[PDB]
C-alpha cells in the first residue's frame, strides 16, 4: 500500500511538483528517516502483540525470497522466553503455526489437521515433512537476557538469577510435556551484554538445561568491554567455565 | 486570404491541404497530423531546453505514440 502509493504520487510530479505539497513529501521522508534511526539506536506490550501470528509467516516468506527454491536453508530464530507459561504456550504456538503456514503454502503435502488449534497438532503436521533442499529448515533457539546488577540478595545478580530460573523452568516443563518439541527447541542463548552479568553465572543454568534435552548452548559475549585485555578474558571465561560440547558457537567475538 | 487575415485572443491556422495533391492511398488524418506535427516540433526547437521544455515534449511524444497505435487500423484493408 505504501510503495504503490509513492509510485503513483511521484508519477504525477514527474514533470513538475508544486512547492507546497512537495515540502509535505520532504518532511514526511525526514520524519520517517528520523524514526528509523531512532528505532535502530534503541535496539543497539503491543510491540509484539499486534497480531502475533501473521508476522512469523511473513518473516519466513521474507527469508524464503522470490522463486520456487528459497535462498536460505538453515535458519534459527531468537525469542526471549515469556514470563508466564500461559504466554509461552501461545508465543511458541504462533511461531510453529506461522512456520506451518509457510510450509502449507509451498509444499502441497497431506496435513493431519487443516487447523491445528494447538502446539501438539502442529507437531503432528510438521512430522510429515522432510528437508528437501529448498524449504527453510527451522529449529528455534530461545535467548535469555541479562539485567542490571541489583544490590543485595547475597550476590549482585540474584534477582537476575531468580528471574532466569523462573523463565528457564517454564521452558523445562514444556519439553517434558511435549517430547516432540525437542526437535524444534534445539538451543539456548544468553544475549544482552557483557558487564551486566558475568559469563560464569550461566554455568549452572546451562548445565541443568543440558540434562533436560536442549542439546545445544550458545553464548553472546557483550562487545563493550572496558579494555581489550578484559574482552579477551571474557571469551576465556566463557570457554573455561560454561558447559560447551564440541560444535557449539559463540556470538560477537569482536574482542 | 482568410488564413492571411488570421495570422496578421490568438488563433492558429494550419496551411491548406489538398487530397488530390497527395498520394492516393495516404489518408487525410496522417497528413493533417504531419502538418500539425510540423509546428509543434518547430516551437519545441525554439525553446531548446528552456523552462518546461521536457514537459511539453514528452507529453507530445506519448500522444503521438498513442495515435500511431491507432493509425495502422485506419489504413488496414481488412481485419486480422
Amino acid at each position: 500500500s505504501e510503495f504503490c502509493w509513492l509510485t503513483g504520487l511521484l508519477e504525477k510530479w514527474r514533470f513538475n511538483a508544486p512547492e507546497g505539497l512537495e515540502r509535505l513529501l520532504w518532511i514526511y521522508l525526514l520524519i520517517q528517516n528520523q524514526y528509523l534511526t531512532l528505532l535502530v539506536q534503541r535496539d543497539d506490550m503491543t510491540e509484539l502483540r499486534e497480531e502475533t501470528e501473521k508476522s512469523y509467516l511473513s518473516r519466513f516468506k521474507h527469508a524464503h525470497g522470490a522463486g520456487v527454491y528459497s535462498q536460505v536453508r538453515y535458519l534459527e530464530g531468537r525469542f526471549a522466553p515469556k514470563s508466564d507459561p500461559n504466554k509461552m504456550q501461545k508465543l511458541l504456538f504462533s511461531v510453529l503455526r506461522g512456520y506451518w503456514e509457510y510450509l502449507s503454502a509451498h509444499m502441497s503435502m497431506e496435513w493431519v489437521h487443516e487447523k491445528p488449534l494447538t502446539i501438539s497438532q502442529v507437531l503432528d503436521n510438521l512430522e510429515l515433512v522432510e528437508p528437501h533442499g529448498k524449504c527453510v529448515e527451522l529449529a528455534l533457539v530461545p535467548h535469555f537476557i541479562k539485567r542490571k546488577p541489583k544490590n543485595g540478595e547475597a550476590y549482585p545478580h540474584a534477582l537476575l538469577f531468580k528471574d532466569l530460573k523462573n523463565q528457564a523452568a517454564i521452558l523445562m516443563d514444556m519439553l517434558k510435556s511435549e517430547p516432540r518439541l525437542t526437535g524444534w527447541i534445539r538451543g539456548v542463548d544468553a544475549a544482552a551484554n557483557e558487564m551486566h552479568a558475568p559469563p560464569e553465572l550461566f554455568c549452572p543454568l546451562f548445565r541443568v538445561l543440558a540434562k533436560s534435552g536442549i542439546a545445544h548452548f550458545t553464548y553472546h559475549v557483550g562487545e563493550d568491554f572496558p579494555h581489550l585485555i578484559s574482552g579477551i578474558r571474557s571469551i576465556d571465561d566463557a570457554l573455561r567455565f560454561l558447559p560447551l560440547r564440541n560444535g557449539d558457537r559463540l556470538g560477537h567475538c569482536t574482542a | 486570404s482568410v488564413v492571411k487575415s488570421l495570422n496578421s485572443v490568438n488563433i492558429k491556422c494550419l496551411p491548406t491541404i489538398d487530397p488530390t495533391k497527395l498520394p492516393r492511398h495516404e489518408p487525410i488524418l496522417v497528413t493533417v497530423t504531419a502538418r500539425l506535427n510540423k509546428m509543434v516540433s518547430d516551437k519545441l526547437k525554439g525553446y531548446w531546453a528552456s523552462n518546461d521544455y521536457r514537459k511539453q515534449k514528452e507529453q507530445w511524444q506519448n500522444h503521438l505514440a498513442q495515435l500511431q497505435r491507432g493509425l495502422h487500423l485506419l489504413t488496414d484493408k481488412e481485419y486480422k
